[PDB]
């Protein structure tokens, strides 16, 4: 029959395959590299990557999630890890280094299990189970503290905590006070969630690092419509509008028909009445300054500044929605349905200008209490001003967790030497076959203090072995490595808090990925 | 010669090695998918041109996104995709016969044998097959209430097996059977949604009997108005709000100043008017297919009542269908029959997203699942698995017989057939052996993918099942058999009784095939 070759597949020619246990080691391979990649940039003590964009652009950071996003690569590997990264962020907001290294280090154990031939079915069970008892153990010896606007100790420590690996950690005190002080402001306690539309971050080069500030109110890049207008307001009445101050126009196709001088004099009056009866409608109700979404005539603008009331000019929507949320005013849409009850009050507006540029902002301040704030964040470098920025989501976000959910544990690694000792001691009761299983899980979950003593600079197996033995000697979970150096291994002493939600989605997620990742036999491609 | 009869390029094979080459050519497609099947079934990974991967362990999928090309090695195709389209499960067991049939008859036809006597026996063998299947299924006829729901869960269960949320199969099936048995009576699949969050746990994913969709295009003030009611009306529109030209084909023509005012201050008049007519009506939810404008959305902020536009068709449908009112196109006849009623309604923040919750209605018949995962091709395959469920599940309430699973049935109808060709001559008794030979391929893949010694596994199983151990199958965990009856590996009856005809349907076409000539381009 000769069978002679035979088409089966479109393009057999040109596209690859890899199956058994070739693609499984390519797979651990990818993984590796890009954890090993990823190790350095962890703990206190790290470094920062620099990214050069497709269009040139350079990017300083030390975020995880960051870098994973700005490479590319062409493993399907290295993209779900990307992904891994970014779903950590999106769910919890920090560590999202961590579960990289984490996921690594656990495909990276699995290796030797797969060559001594066992089925990575039973390699992903006893990932399973160890899991879940490590997750079993990690809430029993977790703290609860506080959520309240009195104290605010905790939370200040816990932002310190997250920004103490940042280039911001020369005032890392004072924007951690920042940070909690406008997610406290800006919080619904009742319903236990806050929206992050109403904390609005900001950036302008130039003065410097510690001039970052918060604003109970709002700042925009406006200024006042006419040159000669009053540059301040201290008790400022404040009326929103979407209108342009135009004479009216209907939507639908219109025409107007003049036929007599009669009618062009009736049309010309009724112009200019227009704009005057704007104005004194606006006038009448007691404002003292108005904000509006489109653009001003020369008529208008000139009634403005005679009739001595300040306008501002082209804001956007959200901009008028913060302003409407924090000065208790509401947006009206015609001169018509303007009454004093729909006024806003604000203690202060001023206009401020920087330096030998002809830039200038407007600032809204001193209102009652407010549901919008604002973050003016300073540098000298832009990629300050964005890294400052990546350090502030951060704690926000870590504060949100801490509002979500109220218990803590202790970083320095103490809680994953707390897991690994408790999963090798569960480990010893299961006989079938899969204590290995349970033994590369203890080990894989000790790779976090390796790489931030090796990051330190001290020796890792010393260090950690000496750690263990004091913990399983004495009794305090709170045991980790003294990575600033301040002469004590007392994580609770040295406040250092993480928290709980934190390492269960780090753990859980991880687990599950290496569980997708070993489950996969065979791989094809075009070449 | 000089004027040929056909165009240049065509191509002609006839005879048996082209019959040979189709038979090794199906040999290869069954190879595709061998290793996805059993408990410990790996999965595969296919890109495509534009660089998209997927990650699959359905073989219906995986044949799809291969790209062949064979005249022959479609059919494989086709049977996989009538099957999942008819039972929705078994869609690697009806290649792997088809295959197995033609391998094990490829000899006879090696031997000059007409291919219509083949033909006639696996005719004769499918319906003895299928005729001894109805006979030994099994059913309870006035079973329970709650007897009618373990026969359900333990199927989904054993549908869940094989895939990658088989871990959580307990957790599963419960939601599963719970989104079947609140679904009408025509079953409809549209009545169930399936949304994806990014973020969190397998175990975070839930279940909402009430209906739940991702926040849509706000402009500003929507900030201002409060997101949680406890009793609130829900009116359901197909109606835009906002202030724009009545018609295209309008035109206004007018004279005088006044006039003009009176233009202008219409349009404001008739939007308004709209606007009290919907808030007299005592709604505070207002859901619309079409934008809703800033006007629009400041006045209902002003007076404390919650507005979305833009809402898909079939969400809204499912709102509808959740809640008890209907679409309105025009709202001058507002009443309260055609409101609908929730027991409360809130807006969530999920895994970096914001989502709408219509939660309490008792008499709804709709339900929406919540998935969460770590990536993209995870959640994906979590909903695949999840159709295979559903589907099985649907089945199963249709009609309730089952039979055990992991190679009982394949192991007690090769029996039959092996007993029932002793009885013919000639070479119908040939024909009908190989037939019944070919049956058994099921439990040795199980054993080869499990890693065991599949010959010995099989002389045990025949050695019981012949002794006279209806339901004994594999055990995986226990390297040995098992009853699969008594250890719940259930399954119903459509599924090996289409599988069997699809695969026989197949085999029969392909060796029905003489020549095969292709025109070109
Ligand atoms: N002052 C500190 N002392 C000891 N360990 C610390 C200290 N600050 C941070 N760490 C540890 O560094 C680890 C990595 O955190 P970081 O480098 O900020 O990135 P990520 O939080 O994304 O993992 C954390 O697990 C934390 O326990
Ligand atoms: N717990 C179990 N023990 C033994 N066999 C099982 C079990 N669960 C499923 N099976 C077997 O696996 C087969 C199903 O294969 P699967 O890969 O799930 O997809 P398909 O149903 O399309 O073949 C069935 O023949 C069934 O007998
Ligand atoms: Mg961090
Ligand atoms: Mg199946």
């Amino acid at each position: 029959e000769y069978g002679r070759p035979f088409l089966i597949i479109k393009d057999q020619d040109r596209k690859s395959r890899l199956m058994g246990l070739e693609a499984l080691k390519s797979h651990i391979m990818a993984a590796k590299a890009v954890a090993n990649t990823m190790r350095t940039s962890l703990g206190p003590n790290g470094l920062d990557k620099m990214m050069v964009d497709k269009d040139g652009d350079v990017t300083v950071t030390n975020d995880g999630a960051t870098i994973l996003s700005m490479m590319d690569v062409d493993h399907q590997i290295a993209k779900l890890m990307v992904e891994l990264s970014k779903s950590q962020d999106d769910e919890i907001g920090d560590g999202t280094t961590g579960v990289v290294v984490l996921a690594g280090a656990l495909l990276e154990e699995a290796e030797q299990l797969l060559d001594r031939g066992i089925h990575p079915i039973r390699i992903a069970d006893g990932y399973e189970q160890a899991a879940r008892v490590a997750i079993e153990h990690l809430d029993k010896i977790s703290d609860s503290v506080l959520v309240d606007i009195k104290d605010t100790e905790p939370l200040i420590q816990t932002a310190k905590t997250t920004l103490g690996s940042k280039v911001v950690n020369s005032c890392h005190r004072q924007m951690a006070e920042i940070a909690v002080n406008a997610v406290l402001t800006v919080a619904d306690m009742e319903r236990r969630d806050v929206d992050f539309e109403l904390i609005k971050v900001e950036g302008k080069v130039g003065g410097r690092l510690e001039d970052t500030k918060l604003i109970k109110g709002v700042i925009v890049d406006k200024d006042f419509s006419h040159p000669q207008m009053p540059k301040k307001v201290e008790d400022a009445k404040i009326a929103i509008l979407t209108c342009p101050f135009e004479p009216p126009k209907p939507k639908t196709k219109h025409k107007l028909d003049v036929t007599s001088v009669e009618d062009y004099k009736a049309l010309q009056k009724y112009e200019k009445e227009k704009f005057e009866e704007m104005i004194q409608q606006i006038k009448e109700t007691g404002a003292n300054l108005a904000i509006c979404q489109w653009g001003f005539d020369d008529e208008a603008n000139h009634l403005l500044l005679q009739n001595n009331l300040p306008a501002v000019r082209w804001v956007g929507g959200p901009e008028i929605e913060l302003i409407a949320i924090a000065t208790g005013g509401r947006i009206v849409p015609r001169f018509s349905e303007l009454t004093a009850e729909k006024l806003g009050f604000a203690g202060l507006v001023q206009e401020i200008s920087f330096g030998t540029t002809k830039d200038k902002m407007l600032v809204i301040e001193q209102c009652k209490n407010s549901r919008a704030v604002t973050i003016f964040i300073r540098g000298g470098n832009k990629m300050i001003i964005e890294e400052a920025k990546r350090s502030l989501h951060d704690a926000l976000c870590v504060i949100r967790n801490l509002i979500r959910d109220n218990r803590v544990v202790y970083g320095g690694g103490a809680a994953e030497i707390s897991c690994a000792l408790a999963v090798s001691q569960e480990a010893d009761k299961c006989p079938t076959l899969e204590q290995y299983a349970m033994r590369a899980f203890a080990d894989a979950l000790e790779v976090i203090p390796m790489a931030l003593s090796e990051n330190s600079g001290m020796n890792p197996i010393q260090t950690m072995t000496e750690v263990r033995a004091r913990q399983v000697k004495e009794m305090n979970p709170a045991l980790g490595i003294d990575c600033l150096h301040k002469g004590t291994n007392d994580m609770k002493q040295q406040h250092v808090i993480e928290t709980l939600i934190g390492k269960k989605q780090q753990i859980s997620l991880a687990t599950q990925m290496v569980r997708m990742i070993l489950k996969i036999d065979d791989i094809r491609k075009p070449g | 010669t000089p004027v040929i009869l056909l165009k240049e390029g065509t191509d002609s094979s006839q005879g048996i090695p082209q019959l040979v080459s189709n038979i090794s050519a199906c040999q290869v497609i069954a190879e595709a998918v061998r290793t996805t099947l059993g408990p410990r079934g790996m999965d595969k990974l296919i890109v495509d041109g534009r660089g998209k991967a997927t990650i699959s362990n359905d073989g219906a999928t995986i044949l799809k996104l291969l790209d062949v090309v064979h005249p022959a090695a479609k059919t494989l195709v086709d049977i996989a995709k009538s099957q999942d389209a008819e039972v929705g499960d078994g869609t690697t067991s009806v290649t792997l016969l088809a295959a197995e049939f033609l391998k094990q008859v490829k000899p006879y036809v090696e031997e000059g044998l007409h291919p219509q006597i083949i033909i006639r026996a696996f005719r004769t063998a499918t319906q003895l097959a299928v005729n001894k299947i109805k006979e030994i299924a099994v059913t309870v006829k006035k079973a329970d209430k709650v007897e009618q729901r373990k026969l359900l869960e333990k199927c989904a269960m054993t549908a869940l097996s094989s895939k990658l949320i088989s871990q959580q199969k307990a957790f599963f099936a419960k939601m599963v059977v719970d989104a079947v048995m609140m679904l009408d009576d025509l079953l409809q699949l549209k009545m169930i949604g399936i949304k994806k969050v990014q973020g969190g746990a397998l175990e975070d994913s839930q279940l909402v009997a009430g209906v739940a969709f991702k926040k849509t295009f706000s402009y500003a003030g929507f900030e201002m108005q409060p997101k949680k009611y406890h009793n609130p009306k829900i009116a359901l529109l197909n109606v835009e709000l906002e202030l724009k030209a009545e018609k295209d084909n309008a035109e206004i023509r007018v004279h005088t100043v006044e006039d003009y005012q009176a233009i202008v201050d219409a349009e404001w008049n008739i939007l308004y008017d709209k606007l009290e007519k919907i808030h007299h009506s005592g709604a505070k939810v207002v859901l619309s297919k079409l934008p809703i404008g800033d006007v629009a959305t400041q006045y209902f902020a002003d007076r404390d009542m919650f507005c979305a536009g833009r809402v898909p068709e079939e969400d809204l449908k499912r709102t509808m269908m959740a809640c008890g009112g209907s679409i309105q196109t025009s709202v001058n006849a507002l009443s309260a029959d055609v409101l609908g009623r929730c027991q409360v309604f809130e807006e969530t923040q999920i895994g970096g997203e914001r989502y709408n919750f219509f939660t309490g209605c008792p008499k709804a018949k709709t339900c929406t699942f919540i998935l969460r995962g770590g990536a993209e091709q995870f959640m994906e395959e979590t909903e695949r698995s999840l159709h295979d469920a559903i589907m099985i599940v649907r089945r199963a309430i249709k009609n309730d017989s089952v039979v055990a699973g992991g190679g009982a049935i394949e192991m007690e109808l090769s029996k039959y057939l092996r007993d029932y060709s002793r009885t013919i001559p000639g070479k119908q008794q040939l024909l009908i052996g190989a037939y019944a030979k070919a049956l058994e391929i099921i439990p040795r893949q199980l054993c080869d993918n499990a890693g065991f010694d599949a010959t010995n596994i099989l002389n045990k199983l025949r050695a019981r099942h012949a002794q006279g151990g209806t339901w004994y199958g594999v055990d995986i965990n226990n390297e040995d058999i098992a009853d699969n009856f008594e250890a719940f590996v259930w399954e119903p009856a459509m599924v090996r009784i289409n599988a069997l005809t699809a695969a026989s349907e197949a085999a029969c076409l392909i060796v029905s095939v003489d020549e095969t000539i292709k025109n070109p381009r």
